[PDB]
């Protein structure tokens, strides 16, 4: 059976299928709630937009984003995003699909304790795992060796590599990002 | 005694009591002979180890006892006591086997087509039923024919049979049968004269459907008027609510109502000469939506049986020529063109050549229905102001108009055919019969399907309150203390979302008058209103490689799952009062004549549920009598019919239900004497009394009760 693939990030979700050269779904990783009051009755008024629907009602909704500098701040948005992801972005039951998670080094343990818990009770995938992201950079660069920087939307790190052996006593991470140089803008 | 009076067909009335005592007084054993499933038989008898041909181990909590072989013949399946669908099917497969193709099912009166001509209607030789009672003789149709008959002349009450009609034959043969019968008994006659002027009705309200070729899409309500005393008198027809949708828009692999291509099969150039109408059908999108002709039936000749019809009907040759002459206005309706104005918003039309043609054909003028059609009036206290129109609400007043016009020329033509068919003195009393289409389960259920399911609920729930109240009575009858939660209405009540005002046909007005609603929007809101606050309304098990349906619903008869895509542009029903105005002033005397009688909100469902309040209404003053016409097999060969098709059937039909409901007796009512004999190895009372459970009989005035499942131990 074929397994997903959901790098989180902080900015942007990408999903797929394990054998894709693609992500199948690329949306932002964004919940919006309205702010307004709404009076046409029986306009159907959702409670909360997630992805990129949120994205374009932007301009009556507060848009916030569940992760703040890899770490995931609010764990009942998160769990929106994860539940939007799988059900109406790929379309499929996560009931008969391991997934591969992934995150940053460096952050908090109970990260990845909630994480793994909340796919096993809250989703019963049939099992899981969480990478590092530098490693799987390196994966599809193909190489073995090099030491990797990668740059998203919350934070900054360097992971160097050889002969597949990570040094992870130089393992550096930098929080300043996408966010922060949007910001400063 | 009473069997060797009717001859040749006793023998498929009731058998001989020969062959009926060697049947019934088969060894056989409770613990070996039951039930299990197939996967195109469905259901098989085998000896968990279970083998007839081929073994099969199931769990030991799905076989079904099969009857004891003392009832397996019985026309009633209301006394056996193991009432479960296999029962039931096999007896009926029997009993149709060993030719006999009459039952009684506990109240209804299931007919089987035998296909094969028998001399068991005619001649009278068995048509002795006079005076005879249902409990007493064979069971046939003229049986019920007379009681209802009986029942008039001592009751003075008018009754109604309600026939199936979804099947393509065994209904109609048995509509015929019946009025025959009731010229008969109570004797250019009313047969001949009702079978005369059909082929109008057959090609306005017939239409090639997915599951058929020739379907009535209406309500044929025949009344068989009676005199004061019980003397036959003129017969009116009386049509319910019509299919009206379809003559805008068919599904695909379907076509409207036959009569457009009876017309445009070129068998009379004069008409398609008159109606300035070419004859390719891929040039009228009003009827080339789906697929224009079927090879299972000509046009032509019933073009010609059609014109026949006109002729014996009393119509003229103007009552004719403008009938042709609406038909092709309403084909010329279906491809009117409209642009928005250039560079603001208003609907003005680009070209005319339709608008002139159906503008000569219904007698009006070309500029002004064409203003009318993009600048409707309206009448605000005591003034006129024009209303904007966009290319959409143009489009949909067009097909409200097309569709007002077919049902008033439609309703016309009934009363035109009541006129032609009644001179008779001032009568009393009458039969009712009620011709229907049944309920449906397809591959791809959408808002048509959904209204007919909703028709058959009402009438299903009728059948179980009159059911129930007869028990009720017969209970108080023998005395039996027995009282129970309404078994007519308390079952479909609930299944009744779709009327109460909240349900989905008032989510759906709701969604068709709020701005820029869609089809997604109905859907979340049908989701909000009921998903998970109601029990009957589930989401659908969408399994990718079958149709996907949205939502699904738990009718009697199982639980369908509906395709909501295009309710909104189906529902919309905005009349343009303007140009029924115009209408009203055509040159076109029958056009003057059908729109001769200090608007916006029209919706189909609107109308459909106010049409069957009024026939619920009309019924729920009579008495019922209902009969179960089944095709038994689908390649025409007589004599062996198929389990499925017929299982199928069976639970649409609506046995199943009365059977699910005896079920809670107390179906077994047998009175003392026979169990006094037939159960006499060691009067009921100390027979009883010495075994089972106290509670599975109920003993009263020379009656017992026997609960399902306490036979199959004696």
């Amino acid at each position: 059976t074929t397994a997903l693939v959901c790098d989180n990030g902080s900015g942007l979700v990408k999903a797929g299928f394990a054998g894709d050269d693609a992500p199948r779904a690329v949306f932002p990783s964004i919940v919006g709630r309205p702010r307004h009051q709404g009076v046409m009755v029986g306009m159907g008024q959702k409670d909360s937009y997630v992805g990129d629907e949120a994205q374009s009602k932007r301009g009556i909704l507060t848009l916030k984003y569940p992760i703040e500098h890899g770490i995931i701040t609010n764990w009942d948005d998160m769990e929106k995003i994860w539940h939007h992801t799988f059900y109406n972005e790929l379309r499929v039951a996560p009931e008969e699909h391991p997934t591969l998670l992934t995150e940053a080094p460096l952050n908090p343990k109970a990260n990845r304790e909630k994480m793994t818990q909340i796919m096993f009770e809250t989703f019963n995938v049939p099992a899981m795992y969480v990478a590092i992201q530098a490693v799987l950079s390196l994966y599809a660069s193909g190489r073995t060796t090099g030491i990797v920087l990668d740059s998203g939307d919350g934070v900054t790190h360097n992971v160097p590599i050889y002969e597949g052996y990570a040094l992870p006593h130089a393992i550096m991470r930098l929080d300043l990002a996408g966010r922060d140089l949007t910001d400063y803008l | 005694a009473q069997m060797a009076d009717f001859g040749a067909a006793a023998q498929y009335l009731r058998k001989s009591e020969k062959e009926r005592l060697e049947a019934q007084t088969r060894p056989f054993d409770i613990r070996t002979e039951c039930f299990v499933p197939d996967d195109k038989e469905e259901y098989v008898k085998a000896k968990a180890e279970t083998e007839n041909g081929k073994t099969v181990t199931i769990k030991e909590d799905q076989v079904m006892q099969q009857n004891p072989p003392k009832f397996d013949k019985i026309e009633d399946m209301a006394m056996l006591t193991f009432l479960h669908e296999p029962a039931v099917l096999y007896n009926l497969k029997e009993r149709y086997a060993a030719w006999m193709i009459y039952t009684y099912s506990g109240l209804f009166c299931v007919t089987v087509n035998p296909y094969k001509w028998l001399p068991v209607y005619n001649a009278e030789v068995v048509a002795a039923y006079r005076g005879k009672k249902r409990s007493e003789a064979p069971p046939h149709i003229f049986s019920i024919s007379d009681n209802a008959y009986q029942y008039m002349l001592t009751d003075r009450e008018n009754q109604s049979i309600l026939i199936t009609g979804e099947s393509g034959a065994g209904k109609t043969v048995n509509t015929k049968r019946v009025i025959q019968y009731f010229a008969s008994i109570a004797a250019g006659t009313l047969e001949d004269q009702i079978i005369q002027a059909n082929p109008a009705l057959e090609a306005f309200g017939n239409a090639k459907t997915v599951r058929n070729d020739n379907s009535s899409r209406f309500g044929k309500f025949i009344r068989i008027h009676f005199g004061a005393t019980g003397k036959l008198a003129s017969a009116d027809i009386e049509t319910y609510l019509l299919e009206k949708s379809r003559v805008i828009f068919q599904l695909k692999a379907e076509r409207n109502y036959h009569i457009f291509y009876q017309i445009l099969s070129n068998k009379k150039p004069e008409l398609l000469d008159m109606l300035l109408v070419t004859n390719n059908p891929y040039d009228y999108a009003f009827v080339s939506q789906g697929e224009v002709s079927v090879a299972s039936i000509d046009d032509s000749e019933e073009l010609l049986a059609t014109d026949s019809a006109f002729d014996v009907l009393s119509f003229t040759a103007e009552e004719k020529a403008g009938v042709y002459k609406l038909t092709g206005a309403i084909m010329h309706y279906g491809n009117m063109k409209f642009k928005q104005k250039q560079r603001e918003e208003q609907a003005e039309p680009d070209g005319t050549e339709d608008a002139d043609k159906s503008a000569y054909l219904m007698g009006l003028n070309s500029a002004d229905l064409l203003k009318g059609l993009c600048h409707p009036q309206v009448k605000v206290g005591n003034e006129y102001v024009t209303k904007g129109q966009s290319v959409q609400q143009v489009y949909y007043s067009i097909g409200a108009l097309a569709k007002s016009v077919y049902e008033k020329m439609f309703n016309w033509m009934v009363t035109r055919i009541n006129a032609t068919l009644e001179t008779k003195q001032p009568r009393q009393y009458f039969i009712g019969v009620l011709d229907i289409a049944g309920f449906e389960i397809f591959d791809f259920n959408s808002f048509e399907q959904l209204c007919i399911n909703f028709t058959n609920e009402k009438l299903q729930q009728f059948f179980n309150h009159h059911m129930f109240v007869l028990e009720q009575e017969e209970y108080k009858k023998e005395g039996i203390e027995w009282e129970f939660i309404d078994f007519g209405m308390d079952l479909q009540a609930c299944i009744d979302l779709i009327e109460k005002p909240m349900g989905i046909m008032s989510i759906l007005e709701e969604e068709c008058m709020f701005p820029k609603a869609s089809d997604m929007t109905f859907k979340a809101k049908l989701y909000d209103n009921h998903l998970g606050k109601s029990n009957n309304f589930q989401k659908p098990r969408n399994v990718k490689g079958k149709q996907e349906a949205h939502f699904s619903l738990v009718h009697y008869a199982g639980t369908v799952d509906y395709n909501i895509m295009g309710w909104l542009e189906k529902n919309k029903d905005p009349l343009n009062e303007t140009v029924v105005g115009l209408y009203q002033k055509s040159s076109l005397k029958l056009m003057a004549t059908l729109f001769s009688t200090k608007s916006s909100f029209q919706t189909v469902s609107a109308l459909h549920r106010e049409n069957l309040n009024k026939l619920m209404t009309n019924l729920k003053t009579t008495h019922p009598h209902f009969v179960r016409c089944i095709i038994p097999n689908e390649r025409k060969a007589p004599g062996v019919m198929d389990n499925p098709l017929v299982m199928h059937q069976l639970r649409c039909n609506g046995v199943l239900e009365g059977i699910r409901i005896c079920r809670k007796g107390f179906p077994n009512r047998i009175l003392y004497g026979d169990f006094r004999q037939r159960y006499r190895i060691l009067g009921a009372e100390k027979l009883l009394g010495s075994l089972i459970d106290h509670n599975q009989y109920k003993f009263g005035h020379t009656k017992v009760f026997f609960k399902a499942g306490l036979l199959g131990l004696l």
